[PDB]
């Protein structure tokens, strides 16, 4: 529960969860989760965390 | 996939699971050995199992290959250590991690599909006397596992 | 909930839920329901290396205060 | 006390903490986990990154650093 572990556990939880690369910034829609990022989504048809059928993503922003 | 793959070896490093470990084999992030530790309580208690796994370059979108170098005795797994498994298959996600992947298949060990089997002699034993069929499990650990 | 446990969701992170000793496994799968978003049935939980079924309860498995529990997907072999 | 610090984990989830030089052998790790957990060397079987580790090779030969975390297995007794 370091400084730097909880700063990763922050940064790694804003981080889409295929590519581990680039933040998270699509919501999907009905089952709300936040969980990849644009480059990731597009070859998605279920999600990937709940395996519910995605019917349609919403770009997101974390203001 | 080999950034994803790195992620996965570093965020290993920091917390392995009690019940798994895994890690390249030589200079070759795309082939990697795995150790699942058999189940307390179970006829695989005390058994060190080991795993090849291969990342497909299009990993994570496609799952992993993985398939046992131990033989164990199992109604979805056979002699030449391939494991019929839906998560490894269709059911597939791109948000399984190896570690949850290994978590996985170790639960699959004393949660067999005996119905849909991939070596039905063994189902029908495991259908008919539990009895046998753990004895063979534990002496199958004994020969191969320890 | 009288305890605390902890479950390893499918990303790594950890999460904290309050559960009682006799507590089954269908409550806490609900209790992530409600936490995560994932439905039940899609929720494995795996504790010393087997998966809890519905219908028992933490004691049942030893499942004691701070113990974690892993989350994977469902699964059937084949 | 040690260069470095490396975790041992048990099947069961409890990690201990050991103070080792990377130069250190397998051997010498097993007779310190006999220390703290009262384990002898002989029941133990030590994991790191999914490999058996052998005894005389040294911490530094299977790329175990500091903060690695090894894999305690006892032998069924
Ligand atoms: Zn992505
Ligand atoms: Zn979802």
């Amino acid at each position: 529960l370091s400084l730097e572990e909880q700063l990763r556990r922050l940064q790694e939880e804003r981080t889409c969860k295929v590519c581990m690369d680039k933040e998270v910034s699509v919501v999907f829609i009905p089952c709300g989760h936040l969980v990849v990022c644009q480059e990731c989504a597009p070859s998605l048809r279920k999600c990937p965390i709940c395996r519910g059928i995605i019917k349609g993503t919403v770009r997101t922003f974390l203001s | 996939a080999l950034k994803r793959i790195h992620k996965e070896l570093n965020d290993l490093a920091r917390d392995p699971p009690a019940q798994c470990s895994a890690g390249p084999v030589g200079d070759d992030m795309f082939h990697w050995q795995a150790t699942i530790m058999g189940p307390n309580d179970s006829p695989y208690q005390g058994g060190v199992f080991f795993l090849t796994i291969h990342f497909p370059t299009d990993y994570p979108f496609k799952p992993p290959k993985v398939a046992f170098t131990t033989r164990i005795y199992h109604p979805n797994i056979n002699s030449n250590g391939s494991i019929k498994l839906d998560i490894l298959r269709s059911q597939w996600s791109p948000a399984l991690t190896i570690s949850k992947v290994l978590l996985s298949i170790c639960s699959l060990l004393c949660d067999p599909n005996p119905d849909d089997p991939l070596v039905p002699e063994i189902a029908r034993i495991y259908k008919t006397d539990r009895e046998k069929y753990n004895r063979i499990a534990r002496e199958w650990t004994q020969k191969y596992a320890m | 909930g009288s305890m605390q446990i902890f479950v390893k969701t499918l990303t790594g992170k950890t999460i904290t839920l309050e559960v009682e000793p006799s507590d089954t496994i269908e409550n806490v799968k609900a209790k992530i329901q409600d936490k995560e978003g994932i439905p039940p049935d899609q929720q494995r939980l795996i504790f010393a290396g087997k998966q809890l079924e519905d219908g028992r309860t933490l004691s049942d498995y030893n499942i004691q205060k701070e113990s974690t529990l892993h989350l994977v997907l469902r699964l059937r072999g084949g």
